[PDB]
């Protein structure tokens, strides 16, 4: 899914989901291992703002 | 982490996990043994009454109800062991994991610091060299004409042979290097 | 000047003349004696000038700078060693020619006493960056890199040669000492303000001022390693010396036509600064890092306090040596991956400490760690600027916290954490790459130890 | 001086001593190969149970689907054996 | 006993560097110290004395330390 | 090397100590330890350095420049006379800069000196630099980077019209 | 492997402590202060390969940096207003008006003692090495900004707005620090808010007329 | 066959020698005011033809 | 397709020179370029350099200008003027404007 | 200063 | 008694709905994605576990995901009155802002000493 | 002293007790890390990344 056609220079990047690098399965061996990603699939734009050294998205418990 | 997760979870897998964390948020809350036992006994004869469900669809419901509860009821700060994610020992050692290809770039003295260790280090190679064309030909045999696949992989099917992607599992670091 | 200015010229014939398993040797060694011999300009023992002939000077401002491009030379020639090693004698000797006529000429540029010679000398310069950026770089957008480069440079500087040719037609000879001495007033009026704007936005460009400093980044990651040192730690300073050397005989409008450019740069540096958090490109990243040091420097000179003018030189000379330090560990990061991406190389504490130590060293000057000449120049210039206008501390502090945050970003994500163990491509250390950023982290100690040479006029 | 290495034979008679110790499981019939539904009679909340027994004796997380696929003592042990490095 | 050995990368270029640069630091700089220990022992550290009448010093001689008056005397 | 006259330091007053206790001086026994250690040998070497002076004994003179005729009587447009006459205003203006590190270095010394009455004892010091810090900000305040002997000129050509304008009335 | 690596950082923090505490004009005591914190972030980050550890570091760098820019503010305003950084002209000072060098210098100690608002570097700062927690983060650097006001108490004294908000902001972070130390389940992180909450009593102290009982307090704790 | 093999290495610093000289002849050259300015104008040394080359 | 050399891969410049200090690819160029790098930067400019700008006398007359304030403040000050006088240049060679 | 680990009883504490 | 997921703090996948009202396409369809991340996957352990390899492994997504944020913005933009009211007021609105807050403080600040009722003491380094 | 013993003795009590709001508030920190960590860095970064580069 493309970001929709507003100009701001996106263009056919798929919207990933917002979802940080925490909530990620920390118990499987990805590919890039402080990135908690895969070889090959995609990259979320948002990926430099959402590495484990920043901004979390998980969920609270309360 | 020495298996691979599948394309689902299914009924009965996330009805064990919800049991599992059920319990560590109740070990978490409870803190002393016997009380932990007692409530954890309690835990278990629920869902053994919950057991035997033939719907399928009331067991979903009931699922989704009870870990609603789990969440309504969890720790805060839940027990976490320090080898855990979100430990304390977590990733500590992961600046002294130091990858083995180092040696090919180690200095001739130090390599003759050490020479029945880097002489069993140039036989391991020529394992992995006379093994790598075998396990490549055994994954391109064994890789299905249809579309599915998962993140399995085959052993070695005779004597003599190696399972295909082994040199990064066996050669990995210790977890305790030092 | 001349004792500094011919031998830097013979170099050329030695470079064209020598083996070609004896050139970069001789050549390096050369020019490290250049440095030496131009080391002889701090004998200032009196208040007065090294005027040394009718068209050379020394200056407590020239001095520093001219010392900084002698020692780069050298230095260039050791970072150039490496990505021409699979390249042809011929061509490599023209590379080092063309350094070295960056040296000769920006020598010149700096111990010129005539604003038409520096012009003339200042686009002299522009000539050879354009050949290096053009012919030497990597990727695919060096050519659209050296035409932005040149264009917004040329675009500002031919209103500058309109505005000497006039100064030269009302005043008389347009020597330097000569306006500094018989420095007439303005009226105020209309020509007069346009008059300003014309020598002022050359040097603007050249900084460069924000929204015009779309060239520098670009430029920047396509240019090689030594055009990368000769933009951000000498051609920028150039524009400052020139902004320097003009705003003299532009009172008293400058005191009001400083306002859009204060605020330009003040802004600017804290967009450029969010700009560095949020960078996926190293090169880019630096680059940023150097906008916003620049735009510190506009706007100590246009806010024109001695205090400011101090603070904007050895911002100058520290910015300078901490910008071609970085840009030469990414250079050795990049020609270790051969990739430009902030996030690809991430573990390299592990297999390189000594470069990752060079590394801490080199950002924490970056940030301004105390007692150094960086966080000298980032202070004076926010004395000077709360002076100016108390509120003045909240964009320089949004800009120093920022700061912060960009050049720790740095070392966490190229330094620390977990190794990228698929690198196997990796050499431990080259001794050429190690000395270069010794001799890179080196003089900021000794600057930091004596600050009194890199002053400037005003104290 | 302080943690000394574990042992095969070491981590076998520890999981040994946990089974033991279940009620559930008679000592007479529990063996190192010994099934927890084929030959041991047990459930999935069973062995969710002792694989947290053996996580709180060892003191460290096995996760959920390797837990899951543990389902003899032989394969606890070799787990165990294979996550501390554990080689003779 | 039962140890193990340690995976490191190569430090040897990093000690190599570090140790060719002390040596060339020190083979020029203490000689350098030495000479400067020796002068400010022995011999320079010009005091201040008053102008005699009609006495037109040399421009070294405004100079305190005996270096600084070599190098005026010699190269300026 | 220093003279009171222009670094002022008031004669100590220390009482005579008067020991009601019986205990020994630690501080006694190891400052007399201290210079029988150390202060000795480290004298002694001074001594030896002292006279390697004395044998090898240099002069140097403080330079002194001459008074060039000053802006005021200095024709505009003129470099040469315009030249000298600012290089000399330079030359005071720098020589003013270390006056003002003189009177700040006085009145730092002052407080650390009185301690706990320095609100008292160092009126002295204060009143100095009150009228130190005023004459310089008549002085050469406000100049800007481009300092100069014509910029001060006309600084003081304003605040003496404006000194005068107020005197009408 | 990196014992000596250890020890050699220990000791450099303790000559820029040593600097930042005996130290005379307010730029040799800013080389201190962020000497401490620089190597404050090393030995938070001292395993390097954990995640947690460098988001702590970053955090404590974060924090300390808003402090030092209350610092910078304070510095630049004695600079233009008393020619010096030099604490005897800053006593000559003592009798005007000092509320925004007051407000940098109040800036600068939330910051570094971890008050309210700035206050959780702190217990993330506990994700280091236990001697590292020990010397830094329990006796030598956080009540660095506690000693900066105890410097500047003569100062303190003349201005009761800030005298008030001193007490209030103390008050604050040691009931917060308190309320947050009875629930929590690792040793260090309650120890840690015991710490946070003693400097908060420190700064109860100096929002009073006391600030010899604060540096007594100061080595106490 | 040194001086063959090792004639590049006296370029530069014959370039020195030269630039030293071409600072002579340019302080040679300017001394339209030598003894002339107000700051320095004394009487000559009977020693001296000159207060300075 | 057009024809077009194959894209090089660098090679481990460490295989064959093992004491390799990054200048020159044999070992003889290398080492001597290695020698006068740091004969040349660290022996005869950073520490000659160093010390020839740390014996520069009188830099910009700080030291000069030390000597002349403390005689400067010795002389008004045993003789009573001020420390600095409040105008710069004398009132009396002022010619100020009539209006 | 080694002492004998001990797997579920009291550790054998030493009297200094 | 019911948990509100946000932006930063989102809903878990155990507490959404989406996972307990199954379909036989979203089963397909983890099915599709597990095959195409085992593909990738198997792709990257050859290249990894190659003996043969002397450099390291490129990333096209990571590639992809630099071109994205560099070099393809400017020709997918495409001017928009939203954009061009962000743009303006981006690049305008805090220039103009500054620009009144330091007019004023300096207009103040220059009429209290044009009447000289700021005072100051001892500020000589300016 | 006496107030903690007493309630240290009621969680050795066996009884299961729900949570309270106070006590969700002083093990989460008070919300303020939580909170400020997630608003802060992420307002910040997408100021940066969607207004200054980019736009
Ligand atoms: C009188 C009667 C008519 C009134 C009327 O029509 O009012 C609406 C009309 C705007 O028309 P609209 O409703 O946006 O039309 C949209 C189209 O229907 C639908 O849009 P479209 O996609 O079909 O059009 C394509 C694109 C066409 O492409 C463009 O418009 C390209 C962009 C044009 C310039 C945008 C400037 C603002 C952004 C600056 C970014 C930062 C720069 C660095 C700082 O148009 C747009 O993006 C829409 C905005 C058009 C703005 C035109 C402004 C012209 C005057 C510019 C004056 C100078 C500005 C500052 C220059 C500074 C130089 C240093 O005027 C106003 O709103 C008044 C203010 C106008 C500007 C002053
Ligand atoms: C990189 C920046 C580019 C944009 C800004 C360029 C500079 C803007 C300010 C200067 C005006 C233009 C250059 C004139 C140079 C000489 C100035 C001077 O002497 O002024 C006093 C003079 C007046 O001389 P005067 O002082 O003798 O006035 C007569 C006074 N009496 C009668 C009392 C004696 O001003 C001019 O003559 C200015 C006329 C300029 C007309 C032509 C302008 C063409 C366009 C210029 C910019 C083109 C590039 C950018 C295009 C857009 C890109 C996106
Ligand atoms: C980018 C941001 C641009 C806007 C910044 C905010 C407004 C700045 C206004 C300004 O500079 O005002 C100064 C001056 C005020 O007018 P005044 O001092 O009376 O001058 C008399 C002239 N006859 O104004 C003037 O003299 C009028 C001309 C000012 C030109 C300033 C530069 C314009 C942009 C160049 C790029
Ligand atoms: C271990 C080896 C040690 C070798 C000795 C020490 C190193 C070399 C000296 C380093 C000096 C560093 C500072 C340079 C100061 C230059 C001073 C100067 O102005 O020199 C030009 C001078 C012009 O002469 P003139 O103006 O007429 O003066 C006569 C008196 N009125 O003309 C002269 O002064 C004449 C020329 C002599 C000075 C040349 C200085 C340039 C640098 C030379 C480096 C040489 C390195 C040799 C290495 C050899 C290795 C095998
Ligand atoms: C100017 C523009 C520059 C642009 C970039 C240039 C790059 C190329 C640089 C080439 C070389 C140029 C060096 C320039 C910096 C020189 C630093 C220096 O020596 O400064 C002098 C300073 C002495 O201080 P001073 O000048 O009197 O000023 C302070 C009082 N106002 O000295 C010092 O304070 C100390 C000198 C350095 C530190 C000492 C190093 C040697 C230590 C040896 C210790 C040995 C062991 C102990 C021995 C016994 C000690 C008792
Ligand atoms: C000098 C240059 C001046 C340029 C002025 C440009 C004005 C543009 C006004 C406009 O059309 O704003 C539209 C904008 C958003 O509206 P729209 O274009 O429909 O965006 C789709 C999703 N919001 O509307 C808004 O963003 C709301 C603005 C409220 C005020
Ligand atoms: C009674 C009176 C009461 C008064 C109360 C007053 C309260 C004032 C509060 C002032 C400070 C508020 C802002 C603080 C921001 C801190 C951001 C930070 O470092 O967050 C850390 C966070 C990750 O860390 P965390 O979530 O804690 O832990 C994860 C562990 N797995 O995220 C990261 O690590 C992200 C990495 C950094 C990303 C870039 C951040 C740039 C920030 C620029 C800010 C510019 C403006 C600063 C203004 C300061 C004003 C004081
Ligand atoms: C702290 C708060 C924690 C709150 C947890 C509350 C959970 C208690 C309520 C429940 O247990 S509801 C459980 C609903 N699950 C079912 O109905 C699953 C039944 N379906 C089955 O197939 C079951 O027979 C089994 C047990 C999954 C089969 O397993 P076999 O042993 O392999």
């Amino acid at each position: 899914e493309p970001y929709p056609d507003d100009g701001m220079g996106y263009g056919d990047y798929p919207m990933l989901p917002n979802r940080s690098q925490h909530e990620r399965d920390p118990w499987y061996q990805w590919d890039h291992s402080e990135l908690r990603m895969n070889w090959g699939e995609p990259i979320h734009w948002d990926l430099d703002m959402y590495i484990r050294n920043r901004v979390d998205t998980s969920p609270t418990p309360v | 982490a020495f298996c691979a997760p599948p394309a689902y979870l299914t009924h009965q897998q996330k009805v064990l996990r919800l049991y599992k964390r059920a319990l560590r948020h109740l070990e978490s809350w409870c803190i002393h043994r016997d009380k932990y036992r007692y409530f954890a006994c309690l835990m278990r004869a629920r869902f053994e009454e919950h057991k035997n469900e033939k719907d399928m669809m009331r067991a979903t419901q009931l699922l989704r109800e009870a870990e609603e509860e789990f969440w309504q009821n969890q720790h805060p700060q839940p027990y976490i062991f320090p080898d855990s994610p979100g430990g304390t020992s977590f990733e500590r050692y992961e600046c002294y994991k130091v990858p083995e290809w180092c040696l090919d770039y180690w200095h001739p003295s130090e390599k003759a610091m050490y020479p029945d260790y880097f002489s069993k280090r140039e036989q391991w190679k020529k394992l992995r060299m006379e093994s790598w064309d075998r396990e490549v030909k055994q994954l391109q045999e064994e890789t299905s004409p249809d579309g599915i696949m998962t993140e399995a992989l085959p052993p070695a099917r005779r004597e003599g042979d190696l399972p295909p992607l082994w040199w990064h599992i066996v050669t990995r670091p210790r977890e305790r290097p030092t | 000047m001349l004792k500094i200015i011919l031998p830097s010229l013979m170099l050329l014939p030695l470079t064209w003349l020598s083996s070609p398993k004896k050139t970069w040797t001789n050549v390096t060694s050369y020019s490290f004696l250049i440095s030496l011999t131009s080391l002889t300009l701090l004998w200032q023992t009196d208040e007065n000038y090294k005027n040394f002939s009718n068209m050379f000077s020394s200056d407590p401002l020239s001095t520093p700078l001219i010392i900084l491009t002698a020692w780069l030379l050298p230095l260039m020639l050791m970072a150039s060693q490496n990505h021409l090693k699979k390249d042809n004698n011929v061509l490599q000797k023209l590379y080092i020619s063309m350094l070295i006529s960056l040296q000769i000429l920006l020598i010149m540029t700096f111990s010129a006493t005539e604003l038409i010679m520096f012009y003339i000398l200042f686009e002299a310069t522009l000539i050879p960056t354009l050949i290096i950026i053009t012919r030497w770089g990597n990727q695919t957008e060096r050519l659209n890199a050296g035409i932005y480069f040149l264009f917004y440079t040329l675009i500002g500087s031919i209103p500058l040669l309109i505005a000497l040719i006039l100064i030269q037609n009302h005043v008389g000879t347009l020597n330097l000492m000569i306006l500094s001495f018989t420095t007439h007033t303005l009226d105020a009026s209309w020509s007069n303000n346009l008059l300003w704007l014309a020598c002022m936005m050359a040097f603007l460009i050249k900084m460069p001022l924000y929204g015009v400093h779309l060239w520098l980044p670009k430029a920047h990651v396509e240019a090689p390693i030594a055009g990368s040192m000769i933009l951000a730690a000498i051609l920028l300073k150039l524009g400052s010396y020139g902004m320097i050397r003009i705003s003299i005989i532009l009172d008293p409008l400058t005191k009001y036509m400083a306002y859009p450019f204060i605020l330009l740069s003040l802004w600017g540096m804290i967009m450029t600064s969010s700009i560095c958090l949020r960078q996926t490109d190293l090169k880019s990243l630096i680059a940023y890092s150097s906008v916003s040091h620049m735009a510190l420097v506009i706007a100590s000179i246009m806010i024109q306090t001695p205090w400011s003018f101090m603070g904007a030189t050895m911002l100058m000379i520290a910015h300078g040596l901490t910008s071609s330090l970085l840009f030469c560990l990414a250079n050795s990061n990049y020609e270790r991956i051969h990739s430009r991406t902030m996030i690809m190389a991430r573990g390299l504490q592990m297999v390189f400490p000594l470069m990752a130590t060079w590394w801490l060293m080199a950002s924490l000057a970056n940030l301004a760690l105390p007692p150094s000449i960086n966080l000298m120049g980032e202070l004076f210039i926010t004395m000077s600027l709360f002076s100016w206008s108390n509120f003045t501390i909240i964009l320089m502090g949004i800009n120093i916290i920022i700061t912060g945050m960009y050049s720790m970003y740095m070392i966490i994500t190229t330094q620390r954490g977990k190794l990228t163990n698929h690198m196997i491509n990796l050499q431990p250390s080259h001794t050429r790459e190690l000395t270069l950023m010794a001799l890179h982290m080196i003089p900021l100690i000794l600057l930091t130890t004596s600050p009194k040479l890199i002053t400037g006029l005003t104290m | 001086s302080d943690a000394p290495p574990l042992t095969l034979d070491g981590i076998k008679d520890r999981v040994l001593y946990v089974l033991k110790l279940y009620d559930k499981i008679d000592p007479e019939k529990l063996s190192v190969n010994s099934h927890f539904m084929k030959d041991l009679g047990l459930d999935s909340l069973d062995q969710v149970e002792i694989i947290m027994a053996m996580e709180d004796e060892f003191g460290f997380e096995i996760p959920d689907i390797d837990a899951e696929k543990l389902m003899c003592p032989q394969e606890i042990v070799d787990y165990i054996a294979d996550k501390k490095d554990v080689y003779e | 006993g039962k140890r193990l050995f340690v995976v490191k990368p190569s430090l040897y270029y990093d000690a190599r560097f570090l140790r060719l640069m002390k040596f060339y630091l020190m083979l020029t700089g203490i000689p350098v110290i030495i000479g400067i220990t020796l002068v400010n022992i022995f011999i320079g550290e010009a005091e201040l004395a008053e102008i005699p009448e009609g006495y037109i010093p040399e421009h070294w001689e405004y100079y305190k330390h005996p270096i600084s008056r070599w190098i005026a005397r010699n190269f300026y | 090397s220093w003279d009171k006259d222009v670094y002022p330091e008031p004669p100590s007053r220390t009482p005579a100590p008067s020991p009601q206790t019986s205990l020994p001086n630690p501080i006694t026994y190891l400052t007399k330890a201290y210079d029988l250690v150390v202060d000795w040998p480290v004298t002694l070497v001074r001594e030896f350095i002292e006279r390697q002076h004395a044998k090898n004994r240099t002069y140097y003179y403080h330079r002194q420049y001459r008074r060039v005729p000053d802006i005021t009587e200095c024709k505009e447009g003129d470099v040469l006379c315009i030249y000298e006459a600012e290089m000399q205003w330079r030359r005071d203006f720098k020589v003013d800069q270390e006056i003002m590190n003189i009177i700040q270095e006085r009145l730092k010394a002052c407080q650390q000196r009185e301690g706990e009455n320095y609100q008292q004892n160092c009126a002295k010091e204060l009143e100095q630099f009150t009228k130190v810090t005023k004459a310089y900000q008549d002085r050469y305040l406000d100049l800007g980077a481009y300092y100069s002997a014509r910029k001060c000129l006309a600084k003081q050509k304003q605040r003496m019209l404006e000194e005068r304008k107020a005197a009408r009335q | 492997p990196n014992i000596n690596r250890f020890i050699k950082y220990l000791t450099l923090f303790l000559i820029t402590m040593l600097i930042l505490t005996s130290a005379n004009n307010m730029f040799q005591l800013f080389i201190g202060w962020e000497g401490v914190g620089i190597m404050s972030f090393l030995l938070i980050g001292w395993w390097y390969g954990r995640t947690d550890a460098n988001t702590a570091a970053l955090q404590a760098i974060l924090y300390n940096r808003i402090g030092d820019i209350g610092f910078i503010l304070a510095m630049v305003w004695f600079s233009l207003n008393m020619n010096s950084w030099e604490l005897q002209q800053i006593m000559f000072s003592n009798n005007n008006d000092n509320l925004i060098p007051l407000m940098g210098l109040l800036i600068a100690a939330t910051g570094k003692s971890a008050q309210f608002g700035l206050h959780p570097w702190l217990p993330s700062a506990m994700e280091g090495p236990t001697p590292v927690s020990a010397l830094l983060h329990s006796s030598t650097m956080v009540v660095a900004g506690i000693f900066l006001l105890v410097r500047f108490h003569p100062l303190t004294t003349n201005n009761n707005f800030i005298l008030t908000t001193m007490l209030c902001l103390g008050a604050l972070t040691t009931l917060f620090t308190a309320i947050c130390a009875l629930t929590q389940n690792d040793i260090k992180k309650i120890i840690a808010f015991s710490t946070s909450s003693q400097l908060g009593l420190m700064m109860v102290t100096l929002g009073m007329n006391q600030p010899h009982l604060a540096f007594l307090h100061i080595c106490t704790h | 066959q040194l001086l063959r093999e090792h004639w590049v290495h006296i370029l530069v610093p014959a370039g020195f020698v030269f630039g030293c000289y071409l600072d002579r002849k340019d302080d040679e050259k300017l001394t339209a005011f030598r003894n002339k300015s107000m700051l320095f104008q004394r009487e000559l040394r009977p020693n001296e033809e000159v207060t300075w080359k | 397709q057009w024809q077009e050399d194959p894209e090089p891969e660098d090679e481990n410049v460490y295989a064959k020179n093992p004491d390799f200090h990054g200048y020159d690819s044999d070992p003889v160029v290398d080492v001597w370029n290695m020698r006068a790098v740091f004969f040349f930067g660290f022996s005869i400019v950073l520490v000659f350099g160093t010390t020839f700008v740390a014996y520069v006398p009188d830099y910009r007359m700080q030291e000069w200008a030390r000597r002349e304030a403390e005689r400067l403040v010795k002389y008004r000050e045993v003789n009573g003027l001020p420390i600095m006088e409040s105008n710069y240049f004398d009132p009396s060679k002022i010619q100020l404007p009539e209006d | 200063v080694h002492i004998q680990p001990r797997y579920r009883e009291f550790p054998q504490l030493t009297r200094s | 008694s019911k948990y509100k997921p946000a932006p930063l703090a989102t809903l878990p996948s155990t507490l959404d709905p989406a996972e307990y009202d199954v379909s036989p396409e979203t089963r397909r369809a983890q099915v599709e994605r597990l095959s195409i991340r085992a593909r990738l996957k198997r792709e990257y352990l050859l290249q990894y576990n190659d003996p043969k390899r002397v450099s390291h492994i490129e990333d096209p997504a990571l590639i992809r995901w630099t071109y994205a944020r560099s070099a393809n913005i400017y020709p997918n933009f495409r001017p928009t009155p939203k954009n061009s009211l962000l743009g303006a007021v981006a690049g305008f609105g805090p220039l103009i802002f500054w620009y009144y807050v330091f007019k004023t403080d300096r207009d103040r600040k220059e009429r209290l000493i044009q009447e000289g009722k700021l005072d100051r003491k001892f500020n000589i380094s300016y | 002293f006496l107030i903690a013993l007493e309630l240290n003795n009621l969680t050795m009590k066996l009884s299961m007790n729900k949570a309270n709001p106070y006590s969700s508030f002083s093990t989460l920190l008070g919300f303020f890390p939580s909170i400020i960590h997630r608003i802060t860095p992420m307002k910040s970064l997408n100021l940066s990344l969607k207004t200054s580069l980019t736009l």
